[PDB]
């Protein structure tokens, strides 16, 4: 995958998180991207 | 009768809230904390 500038491999699924309008890509303990708002269809995905 | 009473009273003292089994709790605590440090430290620039 290469979302908007990220890169790497994973399995993109549906998600249940809720992002505020300014609140675009989530992050985890070790500080690695693990959620993202897909640009065109503004869905929230989970990268594993 | 004395033997029976002592065997009975063991359970209450074990069930008392003080750390009777701290010696066994420390093992799980040490392991979890070490692994957690290892994962949390994966987010440091190190001068990069
Ligand atoms: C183009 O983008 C708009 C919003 O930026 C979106 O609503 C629309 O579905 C997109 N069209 C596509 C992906 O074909």
């Amino acid at each position: 995958f290469n979302f908007n500038g990220l890169k790497g491999t994973g399995v993109l699924t549906e998600s249940n998180k809720k992002f505020l309008p300014f609140q675009q890509f989530g992050r985890d303990i070790a500080d690695t991207t693990d959620a993202v708002r897909d640009p065109q269809t503004l869905e929230i995905l989970d990268i594993t | 009768n004395q033997f029976n009473s002592a065997i009975g009273k063991i359970q209450d003292s074990l069930s008392s809230t003080p750390s009777a089994l701290g010696k066994l709790q420390d093992v799980v605590n040490h392991n979890a904390q070490a692994l957690n440090t290892l994962v949390k430290q994966l987010s440091s620039k190190f001068g990069a």
